[PDB]
RNA sequence: GGCGGUUUUUU
């Protein structure tokens, strides 16, 4: 019974990319085959394109409730 | 699918400037030769100055700047000397540099005019333009002031610094009569006629020529005093040829490695 | 001044300008004037700069208003009425109204 | 060599085609393997490889020069006109796709390729796992008319 | 790494149409 | 040359442990309230906090 | 064949509204057989033209006789036959508009093809019978040669 | 005088902008698609009285606005009686259909009634007759791109049945949603929010217009619908945007 | 303070190659030659010589940046003629032409000097 | 390891 928009806002996308890049920089298991790159930000972008980032966004609503979305669940904008 | 056969004709040969005309060549080659005259032309000039005592009124770097601007003849020494950077020794060896010394001191009451004549060069031929017309004024000293220094002049080209710029003012002109229309005159009658204009005084500019290529490039190379004008032309042609030869050698090595 | 109708370039100038195009497909366009000599046009060279298949119409600054009503609507004598189709400049001159 | 702790076992899928498997290619097992690493093979890798090699027991299997898709395609599009009443089927192994086997046949008058996967319990075809190796081949001959 | 998943891949099945008649070979026994 | 300036954790004041001010004192540029409003409009709260805390005056 | 159009024209007026540019001018020409108007813009500089001059204008879709429909690219290194060998002024443009006097019942009887040669515009107005080979969004050539008569 | 004016302007506008920003530095769009301040007080049920970002909006004209009744009637009615014109536009396999089937005739009559209703709404909404209005998707440019891509060639009879255009527009209006929810109040708010846009969309994509001026084909129209819905969804405002600071 | 020296406009740095070749993938028989530590002098002439060669479909040099001492010459010849040999022949014929011009100039000068 | 004020300049 989720009513929030099914698209990924730019703010959420940017924050998720930065967070995944940081987790990767701290030596973490990737969720996609690396074609031959070492930039953690690029790896996070590739992971986003592949839809394999193990992160779910907890969007809060004005009342107080919150809806948990998944990078592989909601549609990506860019 | 090959190059062309350019011809040359000199119109004025003097010890200060040379006017010539190159025919059956390309505008790019003409401009390249001009830029090579202005920059890539080996020539000697003061470069490493050492001042032991300067009580003059100017600065300590002002003297070095003026000494670097002073020309030095190098008719048959620049082709022999090598670049100090490519030298295979330490300290300015006479094989790749010329030495100069200056030691002046104003004793009399009248002010002194330290000119370029005070630059006593160790070599006979490498000397400032004072052979054959006043000398280059370095500084003026008053009673009680002095100036003692020793300088070394090396080989270089204009691309590095303006001191090694032999050509004073290269005048290059192609197509006097705006025939190729490379320059559109809003009012042709208001512009004068070029020095090399063969058009009569009635018509303002020659008519249009569609199947017309830029040819007949007029050069007027004016030498500063170091190298003769014809010597500058020959040195520039040799330098351009050497650059092309080095590029070809590098290309052959690169093709062979791949 | 480059996008005017009386702008003609030689193969040398065209190939030199094409060097400064980071999105060039690598193919030289057919010259607007094959004979008596290959002459490109300023507008023809600028067409390659427009990416994709963009379509737009714009009016030039010195565009007489009493032109669309009378004849020569789709063929302006003064070379106005910028009409870009499939990302290719056809008519008109570029100015602040278009760029 | 990819990471640490885990271990990789390389085995023979068939005649020429090999396959690597990393244990947690992902192969799950129990924790007692640390005491007798012989079990990862004596209970999973070796039985799976034997199931994969069982195709060698049937003469209908071939090599096709390491499983050349082009060769099978040309053969299938030529035999359709050379012997319409005797269209053969083939089962081969691909060198560019370990763990899979190409089952080449003609569903219709158009070219098409199909693959079958091997699993610890047996094989996998059309999304259904089979406990035996012959059961899948006997079920294909009946359910290939879809 | 250079040795990724193989069996975990989902075998995609292709679709098609062919209003054909029944004239193929029968079936064999399982024995 | 008289106007070029940079910084990478230079000296800090004594009253409010924040970067100095002035090119001579080797100080950092001021992130004005207008810059705060610009960042708010962009929506880069992480960058905003990094500028107004991380690279300003961290303290516990 | 590919000859979308071919006809002789004669010049009758140049830049009626005053010459705007310095190298291009309008050529208000009229046919001799088909009775058609032509508002061409040519390069007066390289190919000068005066009043009363006649030229054989041939709008084609390709320069080859056999008609292979070239892809469209500058390829001077081509030894194939070319229709441009017997023409003095050639240009490559793309017809961008085809207006007509259509109605809501009976078809159109008079068309007008507006083509742009990379900047230079040409309007060829006439009947809706000889302009069948003109279609919007399509490359064409000019091919015009002056007749000595 | 000019220098003094510039100085005083720079001195006053600074304080003005400072106050404007401190008044609304906290306003922002929430995930509930509603603008609120720091106290969660609703300022706008939908951002900009629409719920769309101010970046993907361009100027357009309302075709059905300020027309002459007779002009509007003859331009947005699609006469299914002139068999000659019907053959000229559509194809023979459609002229007979539009002539025989009366369900299609009733559907077009209902469409024209809806078009008249939307025109009256615009007239009572936009007094003074101002056609220039800001809307998200530029339908004219989209139709032009579709033509140039699919090579429509406006001259030959197109293959697009008016029932197809009507059902496509209806399905597209049902898809574009802002106030999600089957509740009566939710549906009423959704209709009121996307009213002007749907009115403009219908006025542009009309049976007579699509069959006379555009001549789009079936695939071209399908691509047009897809592009319109994608662009509208992209222009939807992104929750978590400081609309307050932007307006300041 | 950050003014570059004056020798970095012609002198090569340890590791930098004078000329580099890169084949393009957009069109056949196309090669870009990157020359380091050169200017328009050693580029405009080569472009003009390549243009004269009829088998060269395209030939043009550019400078990625004025402060950067580097140029890129894109060449494209017929499929039966490679850009490497095109460049080689261009440079060779240009060198021969410059030598002939120098000899002619020298003889003209020696004739003008009392002759 | 150093402060407050004023003035002058620059976008
Ligand atoms: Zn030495």
């Amino acid at each position: 019974k989720r009513i929030t928009t099914p698209y990924m806002t730019k703010y959420e996308r940017a924050r998720v990319l930065g967070t995944r890049a940081l987790q990767i920089a701290m030596c973490a298991p990737v969720m996609v085959e690396l074609e031959g790159e070492t930039d953690p930000l690029l790896i996070a972008m590739k992971e986003l394109k592949a839809r394999k980032i193990p992160i779910i966004i907890r969007r809060y609503l004005p009342d107080g409730s919150y809806e948990d979305w998944g990078v592989d669940e909601l549609i990506i904008s860019d | 699918p090959y190059a062309n056969q350019p011809t040359v004709r000199i119109t004025e040969l003097t010890d200060e400037n040379v006017k010539f005309i190159i025919e059956n060549t390309d505008l790019a080659v003409a401009n390249s030769i001009r830029r090579v005259f202005i920059a890539e032309v080996p020539i000697i000039a003061i470069d490493w100055v050492q001042i032991d005592a300067n009580s003059s009124v100017l600065h300590d770097e002002f003297i070095a700047h003026r000494l670097g601007l002073i020309p030095l003849t190098s008719d048959d020494i620049v082709d022999k000397l090598q670049y100090s950077r490519d030298c295979t020794c330490e300290e300015f060896c006479p094989e790749c540099s010329v030495e100069f010394t200056l030691d002046v001191r104003c004793n009399e009451d009248q002010t002194r005019h330290v000119t370029s004549r005070d630059l006593i060069s160790n070599s006979p031929r490498v000397i400032p333009v004072t052979s054959r017309q006043d000398d280059i004024l370095i500084v003026k000293l008053r009673k009680g002031q002095e100036l003692r220094l020793r300088a070394y002049a090396k080989k270089g080209f204009g691309k590095e610094h303006a001191k090694w710029n032999p050509t004073a003012g290269v005048a290059f002109e192609y197509d006097p009569d705006n025939a190729l229309r490379h320059t559109v005159y809003p009012k042709p009658e208001e512009w004068p006629k070029s020095e090399y204009s063969e058009l009569d005084e009635d018509e303002s500019q020659a008519p249009y020529d569609p199947n017309g290529k830029p040819e007949r490039f007029y050069y007027n190379v004016e030498s500063c005093g170091s190298l003769r004008p014809e010597t500058i032309v020959l040195s520039a042609l040799s330098g351009l040829k050497k650059k092309l030869s080095d590029l070809q050698t590098q290309l052959s090595h690169e093709i062979q490695s791949d | 001044k480059f996008t005017k109708r009386d702008v003609f370039l030689e193969r040398g100038e065209v190939m030199n300008l094409l060097m400064f195009l980071s999105t060039w497909d690598g193919k030289v366009p057919q010259p607007a004037i094959l004979k008596p000599r290959p002459l490109w046009t300023g507008k023809q060279i600028f067409s390659l700069i427009i990416p994709g298949h963009i379509n737009c119409i714009r009016t030039h600054s010195t565009h007489p208003d009493d032109e669309d009503s009378g004849p020569y609507k789709h063929i302006s004598p003064g070379d106005t009425k910028v009409v870009v189709e499939n990302g290719e400049l056809i008519m008109g001159i570029l100015c602040k109204k278009s760029l | 060599s990819k990471g640490e702790n885990h271990l990789t076992v390389t085995w023979k899928v068939s005649d020429g085609i090999y396959q690597h498997v990393d244990v947690r290619a992902t192969l799950w097992i129990n924790s007692e393997e640390f005491e007798d690493l012989d079990e990862i093979v004596a209970r999973y890798v070796q039985p799976m490889a034997s199931f994969a090699r069982d195709l060698l027991n049937h003469k209908y299997y071939q090599d096709c020069s390491g499983g050349d898709r082009k060769k099978l395609e040309e053969l299938l599009i030529k035999t359709k006109k050379e012997k319409p009443t005797f269209i053969p089927y083939f089962i081969c192994a691909c060198k560019e796709l370990p763990g899979k086997f190409l089952l080449g046949y003609q569903p219709r008058g158009k070219p098409r390729i199909e693959y079958v996967t091997v699993t610890p319990e047996g094989f996998r075809y059309r999304g259904q796992i089979f406990p035996t190796v012959n059961g899948l081949f006997r079920w294909f001959k009946d359910h290939y008319q879809d | 790494g250079a040795t990724p998943a193989y069996g975990a891949w989902s075998p995609s099945v292709g679709s098609g149409m062919t209003p054909g008649a029944a004239g193929f070979s029968p079936s064999a026994a399982s024995d | 040359d008289d106007k070029i300036h940079s910084r990478a954790r230079g000296p800090i004041q004594i009253l409010n442990r924040q970067p100095m001010e002035g090119r001579s004192r080797d100080g950092g540029l001021r992130f004005g309230e207008m810059e705060r409003d610009c960042q708010i409009a962009h929506g880069a709260a992480q960058f905003l906090r990094e500028r107004l805390f991380e690279a300003s005056d961290p303290y516990q | 064949a590919g000859i979308l159009f071919e006809d002789i024209f004669d010049v009758k007026d140049i830049d009626p509204e005053g010459k705007k540019f310095d190298r291009v001018s309008r050529l208000h020409c009229e046919s001799e057989s088909f009775k058609m108007d032509l508002i061409l813009d040519v390069n007066i500089q390289i190919y000068p033209v005066d009043l009363g001059d006649k030229f054989r204008l041939v709008i084609a879709s390709t320069l080859y006789e056999d008609g292979t429909l070239d892809d469209g690219e500058y390829n001077p290194t081509d030894d194939r036959p070319s229709r441009a060998d017997q023409f003095e002024y050639v240009m490559y443009g793309k017809v961008y508009r085809i207006e007509g006097d259509e109605t809501s019942t009976e078809a159109a009887t008079r068309l007008s093809a507006y083509v742009s040669y990379g900047g230079l515009l040409m309007r060829l107005q006439g009947d809706a019978n000889n302009l069948h080979g003109f279609e919007v969004d399509s490359r064409v050539y000019l091919l015009m040669k002056k007749l000595a008569f | 005088e000019g220098l003094i004016d510039t100085a005083v302007k720079t001195a006053e506008t600074g304080y003005i902008q400072r106050r404007l920003i401190k008044s609304m530095e906290s306003v922002m769009v929430k995930y509930d698609a509603t603008v609120r301040n720091s106290i969660n007080q609703v300022v706008q049920l939908r951002y900009g009285e629409d719920g769309l970002a101010g970046e993907s909006v361009e100027f357009q004209n309302l075709a059905t606005l300020k027309p002459s009744n007779k002009a509007f009637e003859k331009k947005f009615r699609f006469d299914y009686t002139n068999e000659r014109a019907l053959r000229r536009t559509l194809q023979e396999d459609l002229v007979k259909d539009v002539l025989s089937n009366a369900h299609i005739q009733n559907e077009l009559e209902r469409e024209f009634e809806r078009m008249r209703e939307d025109r009256e709404v615009l007239r009572v909404i936009f007094p003074t007759g101002d056609s220039k209005v800001v809307l998200p998707c530029n339908l004219l440019r989209m139709i032009w791109n579709a033509q140039k891509i699919f090579h429509i060639n406006p001259r030959l009879p197109s293959d697009l049945h008016p029932i197809k255009v009507v059902e496509g527009v209806k399905e597209l209006s049902k898809k574009l949603v802002i106030v999600n929810g089957d509740d009566p109040l939710s549906r009423q708010a959704q209709e009121n929010a996307t009213l002007l846009f749907n009115i403009h969309l219908r006025s542009t994509l009309c049976s007579r217009r699509m069959a006379e001026e555009f001549r789009l084909s079936g695939e071209a129209f399908d691509w047009l619908l897809g592009e319109i819905e994608s662009k509208f969804n992209q222009a939807i405002a992104h929750p978590g945007e400081m609309v307050g600071a932007l307006a300041a | 303070m950050n003014a570059p020296p004056a020798f970095e406009s012609f002198l090569l740095f340890e590791g930098e190659k004078k000329i580099t070749i890169n084949k393009d993938t957009k069109v056949p028989n196309a090669c870009l030659f990157t020359i380091n530590k050169e200017d328009h002098t050693l580029g405009n002439i080569i472009k003009s010589q390549l243009l004269k060669d009829p088998q060269v479909l395209f030939a043009g040099y550019k400078v990625p940046h004025p402060l950067e001492h580097k140029i890129i010459i894109r060449v494209q010849t017929t499929p039966d003629y490679s850009p490497q040999e095109a460049f080689t022949n261009a440079i060779t014929d240009l060198i021969s032409e410059l030598s002939l011009l120098e000899e002619r100039f020298r003889v003209a000068i020696k004739d003008k000097q009392e002759g």
